[PDB]
């Protein structure tokens, strides 16, 4: 069965096609890297609410929210690519927040040499997930892990339990559930890392766009960028 | 900040 933590993560989950018709229209209303800023500043948006709306999260006080956000917002929007790509993607193709279904070659050419790189390390995380039947229970775990970091406050002691209590959550489901697959807990948890350091060199590379000023108007994104 | 301003909302 599935822990009670658990299923508590998952009520957070956003409702999947109004998150989809929300950013779809915003893109509706600029190079294609740019339109890229625009999708990425409006799924920080969405990341700052699921959050926002999340059981544990919303009792830190505003400034214990921010530096955790602060200091995972661009591992979360790697980690939301990366399932996304696990669960609707297919080979050769890569799908966007918006539901999106683009060719990989057409989007890597618009991406430039450095990004194609991080996505293609990316598409590698994707294929080891998927070969390790990576679900949606075991993917909501992950996020609160990457959100409660304690890498990074004045309740510390509520973001260490909550660590602790995931963990527990996340190893109890994996051996329940995929017992055949062998310390699946401990591979999963190996991923966090990688990601981290795809989102570290992915902000950099931004972080060099917007000095030489080719990211547009993104007060959110630009925002977290600073932070 | 914008990213305050959302979480005080
Ligand atoms: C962090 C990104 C990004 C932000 C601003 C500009 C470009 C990329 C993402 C992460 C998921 C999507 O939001 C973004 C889209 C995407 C892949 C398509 C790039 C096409 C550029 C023309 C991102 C991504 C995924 C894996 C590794 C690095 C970036």
């Amino acid at each position: 069965s599935i822990p009670h933590l658990i299923l508590e993560l998952l009520k957070c989950e956003p409702d999947e096609p109004q998150v989809q018709a929300k950013i779809m229209a915003y893109l509706q209303q600029l190079s294609t890297f740019g339109l890229m800023c625009k999708m990425a500043d409006q799924t920080l948006f969405s990341i700052v609410e699921w959050a926002r709306s999340s059981i544990f999260f919303r009792e830190l006080k505003v400034d214990d929210q921010m530096k955790l956000l602060q200091n995972c917002w661009s591992e979360l929007l790697i980690l939301d690519h990366i399932y996304r790509q696990v669960v609707h993607g297919k080979e050769g193709s890569i799908f966007l927040v918006t539901g999106q279904q683009v060719d990989y070659s057409i989007i890597a050419s618009q991406a430039g040499a450095t990004l194609n790189n991080l996505m293609s390390h990316a598409q590698e995380l994707v294929a080891k997930l998927r070969s390790l039947q990576f679900d949606q229970r075991e993917f909501v775990c992950l996020k609160f892990l990457v959100l409660f970091s304690l890498d990074v406050l004045e309740n510390f002691q509520l973001v260490e339990g909550v660590q602790e209590q995931v963990n527990a959550a996340l190893l109890d489901y994996t051996m329940c559930n995929y017992p055949q697959q062998t310390e699946k807990f401990g591979q999963l948890l190996l991923r966090l890392p990688e990601i981290r350091a795809i989102s570290m060199q992915a902000e950099e590379y931004l972080y060099y766009k917007h000095l030489n000023g080719d990211v547009p108007y993104n007060n959110l994104l630009i925002e977290m960028l600073h932070a | 900040s914008l990213l305050k301003k959302l979480l005080l909302a």
